[PDB]
RNA sequence: GGGGAGGUUUGGCACCUCGAUGUCGGCUCGUCGCAUCCUGGGGCUGAAGAAGGUCCCAAGGGUUGGGCUGUUCGCCCAUUAAAGCGGCACGCGAGCUGGGUUCAGAACGUCGUGAGACAGUUCGGUCUCUAUCCGCCACGGGCGCAGGAGGCUUGAGGGGGGCUCUUCCUAGUACGAGAGGACCGGAAGGGACGCACCUCUGGUUUCCCAGCUGUCCCUCCAGGGGCAUAAGCUGGGUAGCCAUGUGCGGAAGGGAUAACCGCUGAAAGCAUCUAAGCGGGAAGCCCGCCCCAAGAUGAGGCCUCCCACGGCGUCAAGCCGGUAAGGACCCGGGAAGACUACCCGGUGGAUGGGCCGGGGGUGUAAGCGCCGCGAGGCGUUGAGCCGACCGGUCCCAAUCGUCCGAGGUCU
RNA sequence: ACCGGAGCGCUGUCUCGGCGAGGGACCCGGUGAAAUUGAACUGGCCGUGAAGAUGCGGCCUACCCGUGGCAGGACGAAAAGA
RNA sequence: GUGCAAGAGCACUCAGGCGCGCGGGAGAACCCUCGCCAAGGAACUCUGCAAGUUGGCCCCGUAACUUCGGGAGAAGGGGUGC
RNA sequence: GGUGAAAAGAACCCCGGGAGGGGAGUGAAAUAGAGCCUGAAACCGUGGGCUUACAAGCAGUCACGGCCCCGCAAGGGGUUGU
């Protein structure tokens, strides 16, 4: 009866980790979806990002993307609908974890305060064919 | 969040670019509006060369909220403003060219002719 | 459904942290100080946790010490003496307790803070 | 001076009834373990004190 | 007819089907059957259910340890459920199978002093325009000379908070036997460890 | 042409009120009356179905904003199930508004020769913190409860509850010229709403962090400190608290009944729902449904605990102290809270502070090297900093103990 | 720093209110008033009167008394009606 | 004194002075003064009334009409630290 | 406007920081004790004798009762439940 936490935490039948590692830089590829009358569609979601509410389980986060006309916002939760979801252009570098002043002035001013963390790419590529050495032994 | 003064915009080709919501054509004392309600908006501005003119009362289909509407599938979605199109006094929009994406919000309203024209869906 | 997270109040944020730090300075000067109860209560809380912070011995949290209070000389006294004592003492380094009669000039409760190693 | 001004004069009855609701209530004291003194509850008596023994200057 | 005791754990918006649903988990917990009640010898339809055991020293007294089956006394008492009568066994969770709505009585967070604007719902006054005297207040009350009385049962300012109330119709989603967690819809007042119980709902016909 | 009803409008009476009754309309808070706007219903039709005209019953609920309306009668658009009519001093300025009419200024008018006159006009222009009782909202202290006590009670009164609209399957069928278009039952939702939750939605968070400045400080640099608010300024914000977010509900069913639809049925060889009796019949009445609830002075019902005289009152009723079972104190505290009350734990111990660890917020700290003429930047370093939610943990704080506490009236 | 209309962009004026700061307002120890005041042991009510009843008749309930208050009654209070 | 264009205006601050002659807690409805807000942006209402935006310095610029000084520092906008 | 006839105006000692009291002496008198002849009522207090917590009030009066204390008797005080 004690640790009410551990109660609420063991309740987590959801432990979905079929996704890479991310940080407030970028993200890009795929989400999921339904659209057509009864599922059937794979509407991926590329682009950037915005906010991350990490309640552990209520890990839901809104994305910035920009659809032709203007821009779009969307909150997704980590644990089910977002099929493969897998990003690609992760990148990093942000002096904060709440990017909002972008919805203010947005175009090249973005790409200015937008930098990149090669670091992540480095360890990703290291882990790439160090897994060829994992296709060797251990 | 719309009311009988909420200045709102359009993303169509037809004529008007800005109007002002009058009512919601629903539960008449509701007034609050998200992606689905029906504003009988009064036209405010249009293009000086074409049909449909400034200041004619028009009925109107609603999209794009600025405080994300709570999605059934867990999520939450909104656009970059508060806007949509007109409905005419014999059902459907007097329009023909959408600018930018929509949501399946509209799809859940069952108005497909709009959605087939819709380039991106959310 | 009010004060739904607890605290002892009076004064204001500024004068709160002020007289906090004050009574805490004069505290760690004479080591043992006469006061009223509420003062003494959340004083012993704040000072308890604070003394945990003082227990260590790193530049970082030391600047942090004088980042809070004032004179660094008591920080001398603290590191070279208080740390080796409370080296084997964790989680309760202040004994502040009540007293009779009360502030016999306005009828306010009494208490006193002690060293306690 | 303004509005709610005593309609009439109150009775001594209701006066000292309003007064009656406040009978002066006594304090609380228990003895000190190893002495003769009625210290207030939980509190250490001015002299004597608690276990371990300290202060002791309330002649 | 049916029912079970419970404590509020959680509230999250789990993804059943593909959906965000408010899920309150209720640790019904070990609720042993003890004093059974009948009209003739007592008064009404009831049985007694002890939420969860944790009182040897700090309770004393008859103990329903005498009752017939010991079972000691819970951390907090056994209670007489309106409409309920089992066999002779400990009720916990599996008596409620996946896919049913139930009534749910809560004891909930008190507040104390409560104002009208969040008790009833009035219009406060001008944050500018007229008097800044009134700011937040209900305004008038009753009529002039006739009738003249502030009516009995009137809506006024005072207390609103800890109330004993049964809520109507909420689907039971799932059930856990090993630790004892019933999983249902999303509401339940009280603290995140406050007091709440299940009854059998009064559905359609 | 008759007579009546009701006292919302404009008048008659001047009878309380000129030993200060302060005003339309607007905001606020309602409550009622039904001669009823809408939803129920039923009969009638000069009622094909769809719709309408009329009368009667039927309040449980509902009845929008807006521009010119200051505004008495507005008007119109946009709605809506309809956008009810009225009593309540034209309900309600010791609740508010104050555009208003009735003050001194001042310009228009007008009438009189003029001081002045108006229910002719116009701009601005100073509504006196305090609750003595009843009334209402919750919070308590007294005593009852005819042995004393720790728990579980029934349900009577009383209260909340009672809204509507959209599309489809019937069925484009019956009906019918086609258009059109069904009763009934049913089936998915939104609005007005009541209830509750943080889970999501997005909100405050007063020191939880991070970048900036004028000044002054430590200590000269780095670094840090108040001052600029009663936080100097901004960026963000979990738990808590919060609505727009989020879940839940009105009904359903029974009983009698109205307006009304019918049976058997005579008085009177005919009739007749009525005279004897029966059926059906409303969102309405009561319950059913949710809240209060044993000062329901009826204090009721139930599990159990304890137990003579232990001492006078020789009869009558008590009295008197240690006790029983237990309790009251004080603390540590609290999702309890104005106090109270309510709840837990009390060295027997995880009750609070601290340690600690998880979550969580801030989002690579100071300090060393490296590089740059340098402000800064790079490795260190998603790191330093750490208020609530989850607890593992006795170091500090709940020591110690204080006082109170049945003797079971009576037939 | 005068008055009428209109838009521009900013707004808690309002939709519609929630959270936060002090000084309070709440319990304590010290010190403590006022205008007024025949009385009081002061209820709902349909009646009843110089026409507008806590008190008279009737009817009904509500055990005795007090804080924190909303301000409908006490035909208001204050200056013996503008 | 510093820094702010200048000054004595502003903030911080030198000497000087004061902690303003009752204190203390819990941390209500409500009140004074102030802070925030999703999304709407005068629907509030007697009217933008108050609050609210707007503020200094360098330039791009400034119409009708004029009695030539005006309107102008118009309006609308760009730039501001090391 | 007031001690007494005159100050003989309270020495010595006890509680207190004193202020005030407590024993004394004094004088006929010390509620003649220093603002001291009388010292009503309003108004504010102590014990105790009697009542009042099922109750609707110009609080008084009439019949009765219960209680406490005067009365030898009968009586009577007064308390005030119906």
């Amino acid at each position: 009866m004690n640790r009410g936490a551990l109660i609420k935490l063991v309740e987590s039948r959801y432990v979905r980790t079929d996704l890479p590692e991310f940080r407030p830089g970028d993200t890009v590829r795929v989400s999921y979806k339904v659209k057509e009358g009864n599922r059937t569609r794979i509407q991926d979601f590329e682009g950037i990002v915005i906010r991350i509410r990490r309640n552990g389980f209520n890990t839901t986060f809104t994305v910035r993307k920009v659809s032709y006309g203007v821009g779009v916002e969307r909150i997704f939760p980590l644990h089910s609908p977002l099929i493969q979801k897998i990003d690609i252009v992760q990148r990093g570098r942000a002096r904060r974890a709440k990017l909002y002043f972008i919805r203010n002035l947005s175009d090249r001013e973005i790409r200015r305060k937008l930098r990149a963390d090669r670091k992540r790419i480095d360890q990703d590529r290291a882990a790439e064919r160090a897994a060829k050495e994992e296709a060797q032994k251990a | 969040m719309i009311q009988p003064q909420t200045y709102l915009e359009v993303a169509d080709n037809t004529g008007a670019r800005k109007i002002m919501c009058i009512r919601v054509l629903k539960g008449s004392n509701a007034k609050y509006a998200t992606v689905g309600d029906v504003i009988v908006a009064s036209v405010k501005e249009a293009i000086p060369r074409g049909a449909v003119k400034e200041g004619d009362v028009v009925k109107a289909v609603v999209v794009r909220t600025k405080k994300e509407i709570k999605r059934p599938d867990g999520s939450a979605i909104r656009f970059d403003d508060n806007a949509a199109v007109i409905i005419n006094n014999q059902l459907e929009p007097r329009g023909t060219r959408v600018f930018g994406p929509v949501a399946r919000e509209l799809r859940e309203k069952g108005f497909m002719k709009i959605v087939s024209l819709a380039p991106e869906v959310l | 459904r009010h004060l739904k997270s607890g605290r002892k109040l009076n004064r204001h944020s500024s004068h709160r942290l002020a007289l906090y730090r004050n009574q805490a300075k004069s505290l760690l000067t004479h080591g043992r100080i006469t006061t009223t109860v509420p003062k003494a209560k959340e004083l012993r809380g704040f000072v308890d946790h604070l003394i945990h912070l003082a227990k260590r011995g790193d530049l970082h949290a030391r600047r942090l010490v004088l980042r809070d209070l004032q004179d660094v000389k008591l920080v001398r006294k603290l590191f070279d003496e208080i740390a080796p004592r409370y080296r084997d003492r964790q989680g309760g380094y202040t004994r502040v307790l009540k007293l009779a009669e009360r502030r016999r000039g306005d009828g306010a409760p009494l208490a006193l803070v002690e060293l306690v190693e | 001076a303004k509005h709610p001004v005593p309609k009439k004069k109150t009775s001594k009855a209701r006066r000292d009834a309003r007064r009656s609701h406040h009978a002066l209530t006594p304090p609380t004291l228990v003895p000190c373990p190893e002495c003769k003194a009625m210290k207030p509850p939980h509190t250490v008596c001015p002299e004597c004190g608690y276990y371990a023994g300290r202060k002791v200057l309330e002649v | 007819m049916k029912g079970i005791l419970g404590v509020k754990v959680g509230m999250t918006r789990i993804f059943r089907d593909d959906r965000a649903v408010p899920v309150t988990v209720i640790l019904a917990g070990p609720c042993p059957v003890v004093q059974r009640r009948t009209p003739e010898k007592d008064g009404y339809t009831a049985v007694q259910l002890g939420f969860l055991p944790q009182n040897p020293k700090r309770v004393n007294r008859p103990l329903k340890g005498h009752f017939a089956k010991a079972g000691v006394e819970p951390v907090r008492i056994l209670r007489e459920i309106r409409d309920f009568n089992p066999e002779g066994d400990t009720v916990t969770v599996e008596i409620f199978k996946p896919g049913e709505r139930v009534d749910v009585t809560g004891t909930s967070k008190g507040r104390g002093f409560a104002g009208v604007m969040k008790r009833w719902n009035f219009a406060g006054g001008p944050d500018s325009h007229g008097a800044h005297k009134i700011h937040r207040h209900p305004g008038s009350i009753g009529n002039r000379k006739t009738p003249g009385r502030v009516y009995k049962g009137k809506k006024m300012a005072g207390h609103y908070g800890a109330e004993r109330v049964t809520v109507m119709n909420l689907e039971v989603v799932d059930v856990i036997p090993e630790e004892n967690l019933l999983l249902v819809k999303g509401a339940v007042p009280g603290p995140n460890g406050g007091l709440v119980i299940v009854r059998e709902t009064k559905k359609a016909a």
